[PDB]
DNA sequence: TGCATCCGTGAGTCGAGGGTAATAACCAGGGGGAGATAAACGAACGCTGAACGCTCC
DNA sequence: GAGCGTTCAGCGTTCGTTTATCTCCCCCTGGTATAATGGGAGCTGTCACGGATGCA
């Protein structure tokens, strides 16, 4: 029930840096928002929320929850 | 550009014109003028 | 008008000024409107030194965001 | 509007900031929370 | 070569707010745009019925 | 056929149009014939620092 609901220490050890984490959650949040705005096209490349979602929610909040599970993977190019 | 944004804004403009100095845009203060991303933190090539 | 002020001892009305000029009062009101001078934008308000007059007047040519998106809708 | 408003502000930070802002802890994000009156409530620990 | 002088630069942070003066004055001519009246066509009407059909004795 | 029934028709018949004429004030320019012949005027004081620039 707060911003601090996914703890930061668990998130930090997954990404090994701090600046890496913010862009990584933000890139994912951009994707999931873009998925919700298909409105009927149903393009294959986009992927929806992996975890369950509240009736109203912020896409960035969903993204951070996915990192804590650790299912999502990031790679620098 | 960063030097001009400091205390002197006539002498630096005057001699730059004479010297014909091309400003490479790497740096912090000059990347705030243009609106680009500062090379510090999330603005780095590797993080972004 | 300067002579009228000195003679009559009171600020003359435009109509009495008009008959002396022999023109109509509407012409008097018109010429008074043309006889002003602009005030410079780059001037201090006087409340503080830093503030300038030119940073207090808004433009109309800017595209208001709420109206522009409504037209698309 | 007030019912709708409480729904949208949740999980959306706001950056508080005091005027001199000497050092980088001058700007700090917070989770908002609606409160009546007209004055920003702030947390006593973060005052210094 | 040393000493004297002047010139340029900088000097926190956000708040509050709107207006400034004065002297020959005229015909004379004359140009140049801004507002006022009859001619070229085609489209509403106009009676012209005429020229076709639509029912009726 | 009687008597009138719909509907093209092209034709007038001036009224439709836009398009052509033509008369007028602001605006710009030029000219005055006694003699007249080198400004008013507003300042001034922060403070340190440095480097150019003058001069003993």
């Amino acid at each position: 029930e707060g911003i601090i609901n996914p703890p930061i220490d668990e998130l930090l050890e997954a990404t090994d840096s701090k600046y890496s984490l913010v862009i990584y959650a933000a890139k994912r949040a951009r994707q999931i928002n873009a998925y919700y705005s298909q409105l009927g096209e149903g393009l294959l490349e986009y992927v929806g929320p992996l975890v369950d979602t509240h009736v109203h929610e912020k896409p960035l909040s969903i993204a951070l929850r996915e990192i804590n599970a650790g299912l999502l993977t990031s790679e620098a190019i | 550009l960063s030097a001009a944004s400091f205390q002197e804004t006539t002498r630096v403009l005057t001699d730059a014109a004479i010297n014909a100095k091309s400003d490479s845009l790497i740096g912090l203060k000059e990347n705030v003028i243009i609106g680009k991303l500062i090379p510090a933190g999330t603005g780095l090539s590797r993080y972004r | 008008q300067r002579q009228m002020l000195q003679d009559l001892g009171r600020e003359p009305t435009p109509e009495e000024l008009a008959k002396e000029l022999d023109m109509t009062p509407e012409k008097v009101i018109e010429v008074q409107k043309y006889g002003r001078e602009p005030i410079s934008l780059h001037t201090p308000l006087g409340e503080d030194g830093d503030s300038e007059f030119g940073d207090l007047i808004e433009d109309s040519e800017a595209v208001v965001p709420a109206d522009a998106v409504s037209f698309t809708l | 509007v007030y019912d709708v408003l409480e729904e949208v502000i949740a999980e959306h930070p706001v950056l508080l900031n005091r005027a001199p802002t000497l050092h980088r802890l001058g700007i700090q994000a917070f989770e908002p929370q609606l409160v009546e009156g007209k004055a920003i409530q702030i947390h006593p620990l973060v005052c210094t």
